[PDB]
């Protein structure tokens, strides 16, 4: 118990001054109004999940419907729907390459689907296995690595072709929730119901930081695009930030009017704006460096399930819990 | 759980100042570009209406 | 995957006649077809298309009052029904797929073929033969009457070099982008009026006539040709 | 826009589709198992499963470490919590009863309950007085949407239950009671 | 003096019907999550609730205002087509509704696989082609009037009045009210009863099957007692406690679901 004490003694005494001091000096951004300016409907049942392609034009969403679909969201067209064998997909992805699609939940399983066949017609390319407990993120970290997060506790790297995992991640205690990795592709965090963000590196294949700012669970969380910082949303209705090469919080934006947790968090491309999902009805968007609130995002009725900036900056899309997607701008 | 704390130990933590001048440096820097943060014009903006 | 074309023969003119297209190893109720003839000294024409369900149905202005088209997906077989024909449409017939998507690869496949025997857009391939030698880039330009670019920013042309024996293929998709099966050394370029296709290295396989097609419109007229000699 | 047009066909098709499935998603009232059921349900891995009775359909979600997954379950039409009291593991299952009812998104989801093995209990053993004795406690707890209970056709009960819940919400929709 | 009082109460029940009926088209078209096939019902009823303020009130306030006809005598019988048509698709648009509640209540396991849009469709396709059907034929064609009364305009064509002959009458009467109103006194007394137990075994009902079946069948009872019995200034009275009803039915039939007192919420909120 002295080694943790010690621990502590040394990160307490490497922190001189907090950037609240040197950021109330700064020009803030005022208002955004940020304006429904497409509309996605054709869904069933509540969306759980989406995630933008690397040409920031097609999403794929999926729902407790039992079927994924891919919009077009220029044009609202559904590109493709996806019929999934079980109707229990808690998550998604679409790999940057743009020809498989992901998805997993409480099936224990997850599915990899090949869009680009030879017909028409898509199928499960690899469905693979090897977890214990429900799949929470299954980012796609390439095109035949997959890098997914299960509740038994350890998240998993897997190679599509073989199908076992290459690597995995046992430094947890509880079950991660939510997993973002880096744009470099080199480094990926998680929360659980520890309170405790963990950071990986890839190639070394164990814990290389911990983080243990919050209180009750990491609910949500996310990357900055520098790549440098990382932004999570817990139950506290808290949405810490922490660096990487500090290995000390920075600022939290919490704000005591909310006392619900968070569903999820997500940047913009320059970073200077925070947005963020509540279960309040709203998303409210913070500043990153203010910890002020710069306006709402309010045109739903239910729990916003999943908001995601694209990789371009154009848009950002909230798909909710009453069967519709809203892609603001 | 040794290694945990040994490693933690021998992490080599780092000032925060230095990562918050970073943070907003990079956050001021790559400003201009980035949309959401101004109304954009209808000209580039792909979906108009 | 698999089209297998029946039908055809000599026969007298002003006659009926049915051809069948058989479709076998993917799922074409979603697949739009399409009919293209050939005469045996002229290049490719177009015909007829149909959607996915059946339900928008265009046809060739030249001739569409003595041609019926028609698919039935359950009996996984495409047909197409000539009447009144006449000594004009003596040509060897291909069934061809597409698909209709954002990012999509239309004429995909082309069918084995069938014989049978008894202004709007156009392009303009100047060139008929050009023989060329080992490890030199060969060039192959074509021409629009209207400019092919839309405001979506994407320009509809593709290209259709045949093998000389086999059904024509396809290279070039959307002026700029290249099919499934196709060595990375054929690659188109333009600017939006006058296009051409380049090729870095040269084998036997690449012997063969290239065709270039257009989309904007639903007729869909497509180009007259250029043989290529080692 | 021939291509443009053809993609809104294609689309059209799909959300004709999607209707086609909406309708048949529509008239099935699905329902969730909760905590033998084994012999319930045939007359870790979820065993989800399709069955018709009286023409009318039904979607059972057969289902331990407490997790978030139960939220998304809001739509359920009505929650089987079976519970084999052959005894602590009862107190668990009270337990497990609390955790839903303080869920606070399990609201308006009513919840079924079902005292099965009651061959079990007779050969573990008024007697029949004291085996209603503590299924009362049973209830006492389960005081702390409205819950069914049933204490020895199991088919038949959950059925006319569901008809009882779906006429009390709809009854409700229109300010009825 | 007395008539300016009046105009002002007549244009302000008319102003009423139409602000409630276009706010709830607007409201349900808007918001989008009130697409189901239950609310088509609702939102259809208020068109032709409109179509009624727009087209039947109008004239009938005219001619209370000024009395003399400022219209031909086939523009009279365009308006008295209207006043049957729009009248009749609304009291059974009501019957639509009430039968749509008792498969929502009386039989609720199977009745997302009895009602489809298919029968939604259906429903108002019927109650609109026997409204046209009973409307428009016999007043154009002549039949909706004896000779008697043909030779009554003839003499003085200056101002002309609604009235019928037996069969008309009798055919008026039964496809207009007297059907709905058994479905009424059937549905709803059903779906009160099955309320009335589950409340009792639970261990308000009466207070809405009261208000919305009485407000209907008081508005609009006088009106037929009157038609009906004496076949063989009242009358503009009863029609206007029955255009009455046309103004308070987008607001009764609203009010009263929770998820269009949300819209209705919502859509004051716009303003
Ligand atoms: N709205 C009163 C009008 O005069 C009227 C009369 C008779 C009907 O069957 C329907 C409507």
């Amino acid at each position: 118990e002295q080694l943790k004490n010690q621990i502590r003694d040394a990160r307490k005494a490497c922190a001189d001054a907090t950037l609240s001091q040197i950021t109330n000096n700064i020009d803030p951004v005022g208002r955004i109004q940020m304006r429904t300016r497409r509309t996605l409907r054709g869904h069933l049942a509540k969306i759980y999940a989406m995630h933008w392609g690397t040409d920031s034009r097609l999403l794929v969403s999926a729902s407790q419907d039992g079927k994924l679909i891919i919009w077009d969201s220029y044009t609202t067209n559904k590109v493709h729907a996806i019929p999934l064998r079980s109707s229990w997909v808690m998550t998604c992805a679409y790999a940057p390459s743009g020809n498989y699609v992901a998805c997993g939940g409480l099936d224990n399983i997850c599915s990899i689907y090949n869009l680009k066949t030879r017909e028409g017609n898509v199928r499960v390319s690899r469905e693979l296995a090897g977890h214990t407990g429900y799949l929470s993120c299954c980012r796609f970290l390439d095109d035949n690595q997959i890098v997914t997060s299960s509740g038994d506790t350890t998240c998993a790297l897997w190679d599509i072709e073989t199908g076992q995992q290459t690597t995995t991640f046992t430094g947890h205690t509880g079950d991660v929730m939510s997993l973002s990795l880096a744009p470099d592709t080199r480094l990926f965090v998680s929360g659980a119901c520890d309170a405790s963000a963990k950071l990986w590196d890839v190639r070394e294949g164990m814990c290389r930081q911990t983080f243990t700012g919050h209180e009750s669970d990491i609910n949500a969380i996310c990357f900055f695009p520098n790549g440098n910082a990382f932004a999570t949303g817990s139950d506290d209705a808290t949405c810490r930030l922490f660096d990487l090469r500090a290995d000390q919080e920075l600022m939290t934006y919490s704000h005591d009017n909310i006392i619900c947790g968070i569903t999820s968090v997500s940047f913009s491309k320059s970073g200077r704006l925070l947005l963020a999902g509540y279960d309040d009805f709203n998303c409210n968007v913070w500043d990153a460096l203010k910890a002020d609130r710069a306006g709402v995002l309010a045109g739903h009725d239910n729990r916003v399930s999943c908001l995601g900036v694209t990789d371009d900056g154009m848009a950002v899309a909230t798909g909710s819990w009453d069967s519709f997607l809203k892609i603001w701008n | 759980l040794v290694e945990q704390l040994k490693m933690e130990a021998n992490i080599d933590r780092i000032k925060v100042s230095k990562a918050a001048a970073d943070l907003m440096a990079y956050c001021e820097a790559h400003a201009k570009e980035d949309p959401l943060l101004t109304p954009v014009p209808a000209s580039e903006n792909p979906f108009r209406e | 995957v698999q089209l297998v074309e029946s039908g055809g023969g000599l026969v007298q003119p002003g006659g009926s006649r049915k051809l069948s297209c058989s479709a076998s190893g993917f799922a074409f109720s979603s697949f739009g077809m399409h009919w293209v003839r050939q005469a045996p000294e002229k290049g490719l024409e177009w015909v007829a298309y149909i959607s996915s369900g059946s339900g928008t149905i265009y046809y060739a202005d030249t001739v569409k009052g003595r041609f019926t088209i028609s698919r039935d997906d359950p009996k996984n077989t495409l047909f197409l029904q000539m009447t009144s024909l006449r000594s004009e449409d003596t040509a060897m017939y291909y069934c061809v797929r597409s698909i209709y998507y954002y990012g999509s690869s239309p004429f995909d496949f082309w069918g084995q073929g069938t014989t049978l025997t008894v202004s709007d857009i156009v392009m303009t391939q100047a060139t008929s033969s050009v023989p060329v030698t080992p490890g030199e880039s060969v060039s192959i330009s074509c021409r629009s009457s209207k400019s092919l670019l839309h405001s979506n920013g994407n320009t509809y042309l593709y290209w259709f070099l045949q093998r000389p024996g086999q059904s024509p293929q396809l290279l070039i998709y959307r002026m700029s982008n290249l099919a499934s099966g196709v060595p990375d050394r054929f690659s188109g370029s333009g600017s939006g009026t006058a296009f051409t296709l380049t090729i870095s290295r040269l084998e036997a396989e690449d012997v063969g006539v290239y065709y270039c097609m257009q989309h904007l419109e639903y007729p869909l007229t497509f180009g007259a040709g250029t043989k290529l000699e080692l | 826009s021939a291509e443009d047009k053809a993609a809104v066909e294609r689309s059209k098709m799909i959300e004709k589709q999607i209707q086609k499935d909406k309708q048949i998603y529509r008239a099935t009232h699905r329902l969730l198992l909760l905590g033998g059921k084994n012999t319930i349900v045939k007359q870790s891995g979820i065993f989800e499963t399709k069955f018709q009775v009286d023409k009318v359909n039904f979607h059972m979600f057969d289902v331990d470490e407490r997790r978030k997954w139960i939220q998304c379950f809001n739509d359920v039409t009505a929650i089987i919590f079976v519970t084999a009291c052959s005894s602590n593991r009862l107190r668990a299952s009270l337990k497990l009863f609390d955790s839903i009812w303080n869920n606070k998104w399990l609201r308006d989801t009513s919840v079924i309950l079902f005292l099965n093995k009651q061959d079990l209990l007779a050969e573990k053993i008024e007697v029949i007085r004291a085996k209603y004795f503590i299924r009362d406690e049973f209830l006492r707890i389960s005081t702390a949407h409205y819950c069914y209970p049933h204490f020895t056709e199991n088919i038949r009960r959950v059925f006319n239950d569901c008809r009882d819940i779906i006429q009390r919400m709809h009854l409700r929709q229109y300010e009825l009671l | 003096l007395k008539l300016v009082l009046k105009t002002l109460a007549l244009v302000t029940i008319i102003s009423s019907a139409v602000f409630g009926n276009l706010l709830v088209v607007t409201s349900v078209i808007r918001h989008h999550k009130l697409r189901i096939t239950t609310n088509y019902f609702i939102v259809s009823l208020a068109l032709a609730d409109t179509l009624v303020a727009l087209f039947a009130m109008t004239f009938n306030a005219s001619v209370t205002i000024s009395g003399r006809w400022l219209f031909n005598q086939t523009v009279c019988d365009f308006w008295n087509s209207c006043d049957v048509l729009f009248s009749t698709a609304s009291i059974m648009h009501l019957c639509c509704i009430s039968v749509d509640r008792y498969y929502a209540i009386i039989k609720p396991l199977e009745y997302p696989t009895k009602i489809t849009g298919r029968t939604v469709a259906i429903m108002l396709t019927c109650a609109w082609v026997s409204s046209g059907l009973i409307s428009f034929i016999p007043i154009f064609l002549g039949w909706y009037t004896t000779n008697e009364h043909l030779v009554y305009k003839v003499e003085h064509p200056d101002e002309c009045i609604f009235v019928v002959n037996k069969p008309y009458a009798i055919i008026s009467s039964s496809v207009s009210f007297w059907i709905p109103c058994c479905i009424m006194l059937f549905t709803y007394w059903r779906i009160y009863v099955e309320a009335t137990r589950q409340e009792k075994m639970l261990c308000k009902a009466a207070k809405t099957l009261g208000i919305i079946m009485g407000a209907f069948i008081l508005c609009w009872l006088p009106f037929f007692l009157w038609y009906v019995s004496i076949t063989m200034l009242v009358v503009d009275l009863l029609f206007w406690i029955g255009y009455l009803n046309s103004s308070l039915n987008p607001v009764i039939y609203a009010y009263f679901n929770r998820e269009f007192r949300q819209a209705f919420k919502e859509t004051l909120q716009a303003i």
